[PDB]
């Protein structure tokens, strides 16, 4: 029973890393997630046992809808269709729900109607360097390392609706594939405080007892 | 110190309307704001732990916005249990400074 | 014994080498070897009783050391390995214990939870920055959190033995020797905006002596760059 | 090093070539040619150097202090020797300036 | 054509080499070659109608020229050869004639018969000192006697063709090339208290042109040290 501690069986799992809502008629409603691994505290602690990682990426989106309270008179809507646009590092970015950056050609989008299998998509290892870097002892602002940049995701409705407001949620699932890890690192003791840096507050080494014997 | 100023300190609105409470800082605090809600019996809880990110267990009637110095809190559907006092607290520099209260009541 | 490099000579009498690999070579880069391969001896730090630790950021300590500090300004990129000799000279009447780790990419934390520490607080030019045995308060804006039991990086200080390290026990040992290769994600990087190594010396068991003995023990660090090459015309 | 057997220290032995100035600091004496002499390991250091008829300096610096145990004296001494490494080439014999007489010894 | 040396490149299209020998190599001396072997181009002098001549003391003109002027300060002794390219660019409507000699040990005379000329009057740092067509009076204390018909050394100026030389005749020729070995009585000498070469350019037939042509002809001198070695550790 020695193979469940390999790097493939330790890191290649699924994890809910983001959860956001958006509606159709608010003219402010669309979602946005910059792809990182530093948001949740249980995936960050596992990926920070190593200094340099190199993995492919696989994302799955779970999209549900809910009917908001409309006025009256027999709300009857067809099936809904969503657009999940992926912006590579160094691409145009939408600011409104109706924009020219949704219709561009180098931003690969998926289109998905409700009632089917969820829309999986996969992203290869995109970097100029040869590995990602969990830790960076240097300046770009201290410890940013602009070289590991995976991009941004954007979600919206493509159906125009007038008779009934509809809001929708989305849960993004994160799964590394073909993982390679270098230069191990001790596990983090203090609690995480911020996202970008390694700031902390000092804590005791271990839980204490009443005597040495 | 950064003086968090809420210049209204009293709002009056009926049931079911949209209310907007504004909190203005002294300098740029860079999207580090929190909104708390103090019930009239004395219990305090956290509503929005960023400029616009909702805490888990909070109804979706609350929303926030703003950038730089000016910020806002929006309740589009006022309910009976939403009659409380609201504070803004920055988390940028030392020490932590809270804003003044803002009490809500019904119009007529 | 009596190893010489260029126009410098030190004397020694085991060696722990990196992650099991030796520092080796790779537009077209040039390779200087008469310019860099010599023993740069930093000044000595004094190990007293109430001491806490020291750290050196490694391509920052040799930034004003003669001709290695000139090639950092002239050439843009560069890669290098190191060979570190740490040795403290005490009698058989002193007692103590040191840990000599070499941490790759040791990103440190500020005392205020919202800021990042400034440049003069991470590394002094060829001078040792030192840990403390207390906390730094949050009222200080840009200062490194130097609680020695957390090693400045928010991690347990007993778990620092996963890095290439060596124990110096004054009962039985006197010196340490570390040979570090080039560890980075890119093959060549800028030497001013990245400090890819950090040499820490932390006393686990403190110094003790009786009355009459010398109240200090000096520690001497000697660094020699091995297999360095820069990218330029 | 004519000191005790329990004393330990370190010394730099810098050498300035003819033309170069004398170092005024420990740091720029390290940046020249030098030999770090550890007393606790070896008790004698040999330093070969040319000498031809500014002409050089053989300055020496404290690296660390002398660490000593209890009931051992701290003030030590150092002797220094000189010799001829290879064979010289002497030429054009003359008389020495160190000896003269005013009237015949009797 | 298009010869390169180090990180410098000039373009050419006969060569007169020294006294028939090529510059070659010999405590122990070191040999730098990537440091010195490059074309140091001095600034251009303007050949007008009422011009008289120019001279350069040769290990003095390159005393502030980059890395060759740094090895003169660091090392005490040294020997070197040279390769001098002189070329003036005029049209087919100008006329004139130059003599490009290279005099070993060109000791010069003062204007006052009892003194010796001072250091700033023999050689300017990478700037041409110039001859005159008149006498310097004896009332001036320390000044070089620069009567061009005596060439500053008390000798006939027509007899200067016994040295390694080359004629530049604007009717048929445009450039000169001289390769000088190391000529001295000792194998290595100090480079501040001895200038063992002197490059003179003397117009025998003066420049003439019609109205409309350019009233100057620039002369460009390019020096490259060949086979240099210094004595040091």
């Amino acid at each position: 029973s020695r193979s469940e501690s390999s790097i493939e069986n330790f890191l290649c799992r699924s994890a809910c890393v983001y959860y956001a809502t958006y509606t159709n008629n608010s003219k402010k409603g669309f979602a946005e997630w910059v792809i990182n691994t530093r948001q949740v505290a249980q995936l960050r602690r596992k990926l920070e046992l190593f200094t340099y990682l190199r993995f492919d990426l696989e994302l799955t989106f779970v999209i549900t809808s809910a009917q908001q309270p409309s006025t009256a008179s027999s709300v009857d809507a067809p099936v809904q269709t969503h657009q999940i646009m992926y912006v590579p590092p160094g691409g145009p970015v939408p600011t409104k729900v109706k924009d020219y950056a949704w219709q561009t050609s180098t931003n690969p989008s998926v289109f998905w109607t409700e009632g089917n299998a969820p829309p999986r998509m996969s992203i290869p290892f995109i970097s100029i360097g040869n590995a990602y870097s969990c830790f960076y002892d240097g300046w770009t602002v201290y410890g940013i390392n602009t070289l590991n940049n995976m991009g941004t995701l954007y979600m919206r409705h493509v159906n125009e609706a007038g008779q009934g407001p509809i809001k929708s949620t989305v849960r993004i699932y994160f799964k590394p594939k073909h993982v390679k890890a270098w230069v191990p690192r001790p596990p983090r003791l203090c609690q995480y405080e911020k996202q970008k840096n390694v700031n902390f507050s000092p804590i005791g080494v271990t839980t204490s007892r009443t005597d040495i014997i | 110190d950064i003086q968090m100023t809420q210049t209204k300190s009293s709002l009056s609105a009926s049931l079911g309307d949209r209310v907007t409470i504004s909190c203005r800082a002294s300098q740029d605090i860079s999207n580090y704001l929190n909104w708390y809600q103090q019930k009239p019996d004395g219990s305090v809880k956290l509503l929005i732990y960023y400029t616009s990110t909702l805490h888990s267990g909070v109804p979706s009637r609350f929303s926030g916005s703003g950038s730089g110095t000016d910020y806002s809190l929006t309740i589009n559907s006022l309910e009976q249990e939403d009659i409380a006092t609201y504070f803004c607290q920055q988390g940028n520099t030392f020490p932590f400074t809270f804003g003044g209260g803002t009490k809500l009541e019904i119009r007529r | 014994r009596s190893i010489t490099l260029g126009n410098s000579t030190i004397t020694t009498q085991n060696v722990v080498v990196g992650y099991g690999v030796w520092p080796e070579y790779l537009d077209q880069p040039t390779q200087p070897d008469v310019a860099t391969c010599r023993f740069y001896t930093l000044e000595s730090v004094q190990w007293m009783k109430n001491s806490a630790g020291w750290w050196w950021k490694l391509p920052d300590a040799l930034s004003q050391m003669g001709l290695f500090g000139q090639n950092m300004q002239y050439h843009y990129l560069g890669r290098t390995g190191y060979t570190i000799h740490v040795q403290c000279n005490a009698s058989k009447f002193h007692q103590g214990c040191l840990l000599v780790v070499c941490v790759p990419e040791a990103e440190m934390g500020c005392s205020n939870l919202n800021n990042t520490p400034e440049f003069s607080e991470l590394s002094g030019g060829d001078s040792a920055r030192m840990f403390t045995d207390t906390q730094v308060g949050e009222s200080n804006a840009k200062k490194v959190q130097t609680a020695v039991w957390n090693a400045g990086m928010g991690v347990g200080v007993g778990n620092l033995t996963i890095f290439p390290h060596q124990w110096i026990n004054l009962r039985t040992n006197n010196s340490a020797t570390l040979v570090m290769p080039y560890i980075n994600s890119v093959p060549m990087d800028n030497m001013f905006r990245h400090n890819n190594l950090t040499l820490m010396i932390i006393p686990f068991v403190p110094l003790n002596y009786s009355e009459g003995s010398s109240p200090y023990v000096p520690i001497t660090v000697t660094i020699a760059p091995m297999c360095a090459e820069y990218n330029g015309l | 090093f004519c000191g005790s057997a329990m004393a330990t220290g370190k010394f730099l032995l810098a050498y300035s070539p003819p033309g170069a100035g004398v170092p005024k600091n420990r740091k720029d004496a390290m940046l020249g040619t030098h030999v770090i002499w550890d007393v606790g390991l070896q008790s004698s250091c040999v330093l070969c150097v040319p000498w031809i008829s500014a002409a050089g300096y053989v300055t020496c610096w404290y690296q660390t202090n002398i660490v000593v145990p209890a009931d051992v004296q701290s003030s030590c001494d150092i002797l220094c020797f000189v010799s001829a490494c290879n064979d010289f080439s002497v030429r054009m014999l003359k008389d020495t300036p160190f000896i003269r007489q005013d009237t015949f010894y009797q």
